[PDB]
């Protein structure tokens, strides 16, 4: 039984709050992949891959983003395989945020 | 009333405009998210889309490409803003989708359209941290064909003492452009590395937005079109200088700023370039 | 549109981790009350009440718990009405934890 | 082999056992989660359940009540542990459910069963921070009826200089019990306040668990049954001392420890109480 529950938020800014959270989803990989993720199944899959390790989620290689500087803060909170997680990362703009997971940030 | 963005002044475009050099008859392809051809302060000549699911190059659902386009060529009239090369012929080569994302092969196809339609200048305010052989081949081909290729350096700030310049900006055949503010200070976000060539205004740059709007953006994206517009003025003064000659001019007449890992050769000065 | 997404965890111990998370649920009050809560509708309702304010969730008044000392750590992470939340509280034992919400910790 | 939990020793129960005082013929109601009557080291006489959805007082789905019961009366034999009053007659008055939770009215009904079945001693290892008139009335009635009522003080540690004793422990008619360790140091969790009466061992207290098991628990819960078992020994020595007299004895012959807000009157010493 996987204790697995995450909450992802995104807002414009460079720190947790000085960055109002404009969007927020929840992801559950255990038992089955569910939640509020226009891409539950996949994110879980992405995590499965790297094994819950934010920081080991390769960008694109295949995608270009506009070179606008409009930073986005992403926060991840919860547990993966019953190990607590609290990740936070600022991306240059949102396109950069989306070229990161495959699906996790497929939001 | 028409206002002149500070950045157009900083590079000394208005000196050339008064001598009658406005970019007339120069073909500039803005490889980007499209250009809203319905904006009152823009005049778009043609273009095409490489985005399979968004086939109209003159509908900019992201707004980025419209802003970039206005820094190159917002019209010289009594409304809005004023571009670097207000008489240039502007082509919308759409390769980024509504969300700003574009596949490498879209980009490449955009570049190939640009070469085959005899563009004089290409602007690519886009980037990615990985390079590719086809991407390289495409940019190199453009430069072999006589096109001035300009790109923004990237927005990954500094990182130890490693280069943070992305592709296509990283390729030697490309003019890679960093961002300065009105005080000639490198913006914090501007990429650094031995591959950076020149600097241009990239901080709160006023320009056209879709829906008859105007607004200010930040990024090496906003810097790039200043150099592309600068290449168009030079071509308009000297129509049979080669791309090698335009580039050289731009690079040798810069206003030296800090160390070249952060500032490349420095701030372009189009009046000095045009001789 | 309410940016509303929470993750609740519970584990035995007195601090965040030195306290392995044994159970974890996700709660979404916006748009509609959903998630992995054997009591979604209600928790939302509880929060609605106190207006997302953990710390203003009255105990029981009507219930007794055994006087065993076996501490439980509860963590809450996410956003309520687009305001970030990261709550954490140790209860004496689990019965005490459950006499607290009505439904939030109805887990 | 039978082992003797440290806490049974600390209060000096074994001194009384050797003089032949073991709690014989004393009726103790353990008001709790039930008692597993099938444990080899327990002998349960009767009881009843007030939990509507769990009607068998001898099925302890929480395990708490079984532990408490063993501290009062685990049998004197050659196995397990040894209770304070190993010959007491033990009644399971079940008022807490599998999850340990119980409604106030269940508790009250438990107390009313206990009064009407002539229990001599009540143990309530349960609590809540709010009091109620019916709860008060029930505890007071028990004491008017001649019952020694013992409860744990609560596990809310210290809080400024306000009382953290819960109900029913807070009511003057009740003996409220705090927890000490083997070193006579107040456990950190033990509630404090002017309502605390006495202290007993409450830290890693070995006792019976359901399924022929044994284990150690912490809490003012574990402390309480030591005083209840202590009341049973005194009654077994002096069968027509009143509840007022038993209480008095327990309270006046304590081993003084710290200040009475933290330690009440101190550590009970049943050998001293029994005179
Ligand atoms: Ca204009
Ligand atoms: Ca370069
Ligand atoms: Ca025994
Ligand atoms: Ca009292």
């Amino acid at each position: 039984y996987a204790p697995s529950a995450l909450v992802l938020t995104v807002g414009k800014g460079v720190s947790a709050t000085t960055a109002a959270p404009e969007r927020a989803v929840t992801l559950t990989c255990a038992p089955g992949p569910s939640g509020t993720h226009p891409a539950a199944g996949s994110a879980c899959a992405d995590l499965a891959a790297v094994g819950g390790d934010l920081n080991a989620l390769t960008r694109g290689e295949d995608v270009m983003c506009p070179m606008v500087y409009d930073p986005v803060l992403l926060t991840v909170d919860g547990v993966w395989q019953g190990k607590r997680v609290s990740y936070e990362r600022v991306f240059s703009n949102e396109c950069e945020m989306n070229a990161h997971g495959s699906s996790v940030f497929a939001f | 009333a028409q206002s002149v963005p500070y950045g157009v002044s900083q590079i000394k475009a208005p000196a050339l405009h008064s001598q009658g050099y406005t970019g007339s008859n120069v073909k500039v392809a803005v490889i980007d998210s499209g250009i809203d051809s319905s904006h009152p302060d823009l005049k778009v000549a043609g273009g095409a889309s490489m985005v399979p699911s968004e086939t109209n190059p003159f509908q900019d659902n992201n707004s980025h490409g419209t802003h970039v386009a206005g820094t190159v060529a917002a019209l010289n009239n009594s409304i809005g803003v004023l571009g670097v090369a207000p008489s240039a012929s502007l082509y919308a080569v759409k390769v980024l989708g509504a969300d700003g994302s574009g596949q490498y092969s879209w980009i490449i196809n955009g570049i190939e359209w640009a070469i085959a339609n005899n563009m004089d200048v290409i602007n690519m305010s886009l980037g990615g941290p990985s390079g590719s052989a086809a991407l390289k081949a495409a940019v190199d081909k453009a430069v072999a064909s006589g096109v001035v290729v300009v790109a923004a350096a990237g927005n990954e700030g500094t990182s130890g003492s490693s280069s943070t310049v992305g592709y296509p900006g990283k390729y030697p055949s490309v003019i890679a452009v960093g961002a300065v503010d009105s005080s000639n200070q490198r913006a914090s976000f501007s990429s650094v590395g031995p591959e950076l060539d020149v600097m241009a205004p990239g901080v709160s740059i006023q320009s056209t937005l879709p829906g008859n709007k105007y607004g200010a953006y930040n990024g090496t994206s906003m810097a790039s079109p200043h150099v592309a517009g600068a290449a168009a003025l030079i071509l308009s003064k000297h129509p049979n200088w080669t791309n090698t000659q335009v580039r050289s001019s731009l690079e040798n007449t810069t206003t030296k700023l800090g160390d070249s890992f952060y500032y490349g050769k420095g701030l372009i000065n189009v009046q000095a370039a045009a001789q």
